């Protein structure tokens, strides 16, 4: 297809080269939502302009409004180095030691009498 | 992506009258998140260790970047589907796009597979690696056999098992050279012990010898490691040394157990016809003695029996081809035994043996190229050999079809 | 209580889903089959989901029978909240 | 191949069972790709409450879900859970049989028996036995 | 990039793709790369030729471009030749400072050993007399126990996992071969007893509650015979399983998935214990302390914290690499943690005030095995690129390089002597390695001139049947057990 063998190429330009046939189906198909949720998006945001073109602009404007929210990324490096100085020179006070299973309080374990229903 | 898909969907979704550079906005956006998923459905297929990037490794790299794995289908509320994917859509591009509803439920569900169990086994012993299943695999001096003695000793037992004396011993043997994987480097010596064994084997007609040594030929031959081409020009006249040969023992009684041994000796033959195969040498030259076997005058007749069961397990069209033009003479042969005059030799009950097998592959031959209409007396434009009961037994054949 | 007295009168009632089939996919989650009366509520839930939509695509599809399309799944699932896609490929 | 079976078994098991669904007061002779998508549903639905329920009990510090487990993962997957002692005492309510086994004989290998060889003391006994 | 070094071809198609500022704004990779600095260690020779060509008022914004944005490390030496350059860079912020590797590092097994904290010699927190019982019957197994070299091969014996249509993706073995696990890409962990001795649970409180004081009653009676398997299966991940570990008692199975939990697993009741919930991401590895009480887990996130089976929340957090936190060991005296990560840098970590006190940095691709010598004093560890790369760490120069194997070097482990290391890959191949003659010859210059020993390293190969060695164990009387999953 002309859709699909451009996909099995911005897969060998990334290095894969063993891969699922089910690979390429998929990926267009998350090609296609991501197209049709852009321009959905993009004539709500032209008909909030007042314009019967859905021009450039809008498209730019639906591309980095559905990447603030869908795409996220982990924290960033200033972010983690922050919480760790926090947390490495935080004495991290004090529980219950020596209980045989050492364990956190019971609140945070998984330890309960686990109930079931009465077969009748 | 091509471009000239992508107006393509924006038309038919009520987006008319797009730009060019609004079109390659589109594909250069969708081409990076297929490609940015790729690299991180990589990630997945290197820490499952499996090297194939399976369709689950697309469901988890797209949950990995916030996105449903939902394909073919996006909740914009986003609760009765959550991240959980449901595996794809099994479609495809030659697909039939429209099944009937009563088809899928008809139709016999997968076997699941057997769950996950722990073998063990051995890489290496003290640094040498054991050619078991689960591995890959001036006077001049003195020469050594190039056999190892546990290789002479297992040859021994293998071989004086294999002559049959008890029959457990014989079928462990028989398994032992089926899957014994380093039978290789005693072949030559086996493949000498059966050709020599039946060569001096039908001076005396020793049946059971014979149905040992056969068997010993079928053990050798589904074993999947040896090699056995190189061997096969020995043990073609050893397999077949008693065929059609006649019985210098008791002919009439054990004349069952010779010809169910015959029975074996053509699904090995048909077998090596199937494999070994090259142009012009192996089938063909079997398939012209068989043919010179048939048209003899004054044939023997424990011969007149063997190289009919040898032309007749050859396949589909050797039947269809070579058992044709010759009915009259296989009749004629059979008025002459029903004549007499005296018993001098077990022509009646090779006589039998022969007009039954002929019957019944003639039967299947019918049955295989022509309708069943007229099966009572229109055999009889055939001499009337089978007749009514080879229309029963075309009809047998017909309700095992139905079966199915 | 209603829902715990029907509970109750399912060892027998087989569903539609087999127990092997419903056990399977919640096995993959991490759901064991302690209770098999607790399977068959949950295969009898999957099941009144997949009806419940394939009793409203029968009216859009009245209103233009005897054929499942995909136009009448979306405007089925519309008022679920769930936009379906057409493969186009 | 048993290797592709292992999801095939139950992905088709789930196939005859949407087929069975969509014959019940309703259809014949659907259209394809309209049945592997409504059992791709079926198996994100079966796949979403296996994952809800499981952390709605441990939420709750325990392993195992029980009956108020399912009651609130279906109510927050929108479902109405009132509806369904009447669905499950229909007239038309059918059962799908389960996938067959891939290992029928189960024990059909005569074997190979051979032994020699003994232990080095840095082998234990339960260790397989050095081949022949 | 056409001119770039061959090893460097990974690290350029993630940059083909960034061509945009957003692009990179979301990367985190680099994000951190553009902030740091890289370390560059050239000589003096070579140095003040490239300042006659940079202070010059000619050139004046490429010697602009190297005082910002990349540091240099001057050593007073010969100029390296290229192949030894090139066995000692290749990751992001290469080649780190010696500054970084002149700490002081506690490299000794504890109980003189000078390099090693003197009188602590913590002995596993509170010893048990049950675990004093294990030592006893540990050092039987010492008595059998084969001087392996390079003359006395030890056996292999593989204990491949034959179905396994659910993907394999972790396995551990206890420090006795009494028990082997099992992580699943179908969510599930699975311990399999190998001894003759079926895996049991302990009996229900209603019945540890009936029996009676004494009369025996300690380590036998409470195990129930009505639950004894060959295999027991323990579910509760809610996705593959990447990491396991057992704990030193032969209890305490540790797990790590992609739903971003570690989870300990009672193998007394087998059931979940505790589910540690400090990542949101994929934790790819975890370790219990060679002394039972502590463990560490990296994942995604790029971290690598130190929990301690007592607090929902980590003790330590080591946040000093750029990529996925592949690997993570912890030293034979559990005071330091070593962490291979995907930015092909190596790092150890003190446990005490979680500073990074060597960085080992020289493989091309992402570390996916680390081990330490049983002496203390060595580290060798395994990425992508096939190299086996054995550090020092006292002096932090990896002494040794070895480059038998073609992939991803999977896992790695050196006897319980220290004769032999054992090293398997996705080649399907289990290569011994000595590791006497590899360590024999062991500053001022931050190199050793290593040689390529490797062929004389080897002392063999053997090739597995189409199965990749995920795992290599020693037994304590040094046969090598190793488990693949057939595909």
């Amino acid at each position: 297809p002309k859709d699909a063998q451009m996909m099995a190429q911005i897969l060998k330009d990334m290095g894969i080269t063993e891969y699922e046939p089910r690979v390429i189906n998929q990926m267009l198909e998350f090609a296609f939502r991501y197209v049709t949720t852009i321009l959905d998006d993009a004539k709500i945001y032209s008909s909030h302009a007042k314009k019967a073109t859905v021009d450039a602009d809008d498209v730019r404007l639906a591309i980095q409004c559905r990447a603030d929210q869908s795409f996220t990324s982990p924290p960033p490096r200033d972010f983690l180095l922050d919480i760790a100085r926090q947390r490495n020179q935080t004495p991290l006070p004090l529980i219950k030691p020596y209980s045989g299973p050492r364990l956190p309080p019971d609140r945070y374990c998984l330890t309960a009498p686990n109930y079931r229903l009465k077969s009748l | 992506l091509p471009s000239e898909s992508m107006k393509v969907v924006a038309e038919s979704m009520g987006i008319a009258q797009i730009q060019e550079e609004t079109c390659q906005l589109l594909t250069d956006e969708v081409s990076y998140r297929i490609k940015e998923i790729a690299q991180d459905a990589l990630k997945f297929m290197h820490m499952g260790k499996r090297q194939k990037l399976t369709t689950s490794d697309i469901d988890y790299a797209l949950k990995l970047k916030n996105v449903e794995p939902l394909y073919g289908f996006h909740a914009q509320e986003f609760i009765p589907f959550r991240f959980a994917s449901g595996g794809g859509r099994e479609l495809y591009f030659y697909e039939e796009k429209e099944v009937d509803l009563s088809d899928i439920i008809n139709t016999p569900l997968p076997r699941v597979p057997l769950d996950v169990c722990l073998k063990a086994h051995w890489l290496s012993i003290e640094g040498c690696q054991p050619a078991i299943p689960e591995n890959p695999p001036r006077l001049k001096p003195r020469s050594i056999h190039e056999l190892s003695v546990e290789q002479q000793l297992y040859y021994k037992e293998i071989t004086e098992a294999c002559v049959g004396s008890c029959e457990a011993k014989r079928a462990e043997a028989l398994q032992s050279i089926a899957t014994d994987p380093g039978l290789y480097q005693m072949l030559p010596r086996f493949s000498t012990f059966i050709s020599e064994g039946v060569r001096v084997n039908v001076v005396q007609n020793n049946l059971a010898l014979l149905i040992y040594l056969m068997r010993m030929v079928k053990a050798l031959m589904d074993n999947p490691t040896l090699y056995l081409e190189k061997y096969v020009h020995e043990l073609i006249p050893a397999v077949m040394t008693c065929i059609v040969s006649r019985q210098l023992c008791l002919r009439p009684d054990v004349d069952n157990h010779w010809a169910l041994r015959d029975f074996a000796a053509r699904l090995v033959a048909q077998i090596c016809k199937h494999f070994s195969t090259t142009t012009n040498n192996i089938q063909s030259r079997i398939t012209k003695t068989f043919t010179k076997s048939w048209v003899d005058e004054k044939t023997p007749w424990t011969t007149r029996y063997g190289s009919i069961a040898g032309l007749a397990e050859l396949g589909h069209d050797v039947i269809k081809t070579l058992i044709l033009p010759r009915l009259q003479q296989e009749g004629e042969r059979i008025r002459s035994v029903l004549d007499g005059p005296v018993l001098s030799n077990i022509d009646r009950i090779g006589a039998d043996h022969v007009q039954s097998l002929l019957l019944k592959h003639c039967a299947p031959v019918l049955a295989k190229l022509r309708p069943p209409p007229d099966n009572q007396d229109a055999y009889r434009a055939e001499f009337g050999s089978l007749g009514p009961l080879l229309c029963s037994q075309v009809v047998k054949a017909r309700a095992q079809a139905a079966l199915q | 209580t209603p829902l715990v007295d029907f509970l109750m009168q399912l060892e027998d009632y087989t569903p539609t889903i087999p127990d092997a089939v419903t056990g399977y996919y919640l096995n993959r989650a991490g759901f064991e089959a302690s209770d098999p009366r607790i399977i068959r509520l949950i295969s009898l839930a999957a099941q009144k989901f997949i009806s419940d939509i394939a009793n409203d695509a029968l009216q859009h599809c009245k209103m233009k029978k005897y054929t499942l399309t995909m136009e009448d799944l979306t405007p089925a699932l519309s008022e679920y909240g769930i936009n379906v896609k057409k493969p186009h490929y | 191949n048993p290797a592709d079976n292992y999801h095939l078994a139950r992905r088709r098991t789930l196939q005859v069972v949407v087929s069975s669904l969509l014959t019940e007061a309703g259809f014949e002779s659907a259209e394809k790709a309209s049945v592997e998508t409504l059992t791709e549903m079926l198996q994100s639905y079966i796949s979403e409450i296996g994952r809800s329920a499981k952390s709605y009990c441990e939420h709750t510090a325990r392993t195992q879900p029980t009956l108020s487990d399912i009651v609130v993962t279906l109510v927050e997957m929108g479902f109405n859970v009132d509806t369904l002692p009447a669905y499950a005492k229909r007239s038309q309510r059918m059962v799908i049989t389960a996938p067959p086994v891939t290992n029928q004989p189960v024990t059909p290998k005569a074997l190979t028996a051979g032994q020699n060889r003994p232990h080095p003391p840095h082998i234990p006994s339960h260790f397989p036995e050095f081949p022949d | 990039h056409g001119d770039q070094e061959c090893y460097y071809q990974d690290d350029l198609r993630v940059l083909s793709s960034l061509t945009k500022k957003e692009h990179m704004k979301g990367n985190e990779t680099m994000l951190d790369f553009r902030t740091s600095k890289f370390v560059l260690r050239i000589s003096r020779d070579s140095y003040q030729l490239l300042k006659r060509h940079l202070q010059e008022k000619q050139n004046n914004q490429i010697w602009n471009i190297v005082q910002e944005h990349l540091y240099i490390d001057i050593f007073d030496g010969m100029p390296r030749s290229k192949q030894q350059i090139d066995a000692m860079v290749g990751s992001l912020a290469g080649e780190a400072k010696r500054e970084a590797n002149k700490s002081k590092v506690f490299f000794g097994l504890l109980k003189q050993d000078p390099n090693a904290p003197p009188q602590n010699r913590i002995p596993l927190p509170e010893l048990k007399d049950s675990d004093k019982l294990d030592k006893i019957m540990n050092m039987k197994e010492t008595t059998k126990r084969v001087r392996l070299g390079p003359d006395c091969l030890p056996s292999i014996c593989f204990y491949t996992f034959l179905n396994a249509y659910q993907g394999l993706t972790a396995v551990d073995v206890t420090d006795d071969s009494s028990l082997i696990a099992g992580g699943f890409a179908d969510s599930t962990v699975r311990v399999w007893s190998v001894t003759p001795k079926k895996l049991r649970s302990v009996k229900q409180a209603s019945d540890l509650s009936l029996i009676d004081k004494e009369s025996d009653d300690v380590l036998e009676r409470i195990m129930d015979e009505k639950t004894a398997s060959e295999l027991k299966i323990l579910y509760g991940h809610s996705g593959p399983v990447y990491g396991a570990s057992f704990s030193p008692d032969r209890n305490y199975l540790l797990s790590s998935s992609e739903d971003g939990t570690v989870r300990l697993w009672s193998l007394q009741t087998f059931t979940c214990l505790v589910g540690y919930k400090g990542h949101n991401y994929p934790v790819w590895d975890t370790q219990f302390s060679p002394y039972g009480y502590y463990f560490v887990s990296g994942g995604h996130d790029r971290v690598a914290r130190l929990w301690a089976t007592d607090h929902y929340q980590p003790l330590r957090i080591f946040a000093g690499h750029l990529a996925d936190v592949n690997c993570t060991r912890f030293h034979p005296n559990s005071n330091y943690v070593a962490t291979g990560s995907a930015d092909r840098t190596v790092r150890l970590w003190d446990v005490l005030n979680g500073n990074c006190v060597r960085i080992f940095t020289g493989h091309k691709g992402p570390i996916h095995s680390l081990t330490f010598s049983p002496n203390g004093r060595f580290l060798a560890t395994g990425a992508t690129d096939g190299r086996v790369l054995l550090w020092d760490i006292g002096h932090g120069l990896m002494v040794g390089e070895l480059k038998g194997h073609t992939d991803t070097v999977c896992s790695l482990r050196f006897s319980r002597d220290g004769e032999i290391l054992a090293s398997g890959s996705m080649d399907n191949t289990v290569r011994l390695w000595d590791a006497i003659k590899a360590f024999e010859d062991l500053t001022a210059t931050g190199h050793i001139n290593l040689p390529e020993n490797s062929q004389e390293l080897l002392l063999g190969t053997y090739m597995t049947k189409s199965t990749p060695v995920v795992h290599l164990h020693f037994t304590r009387r040094n046969l090598v057990l190793a488990a693949g999953a057939y595909s």
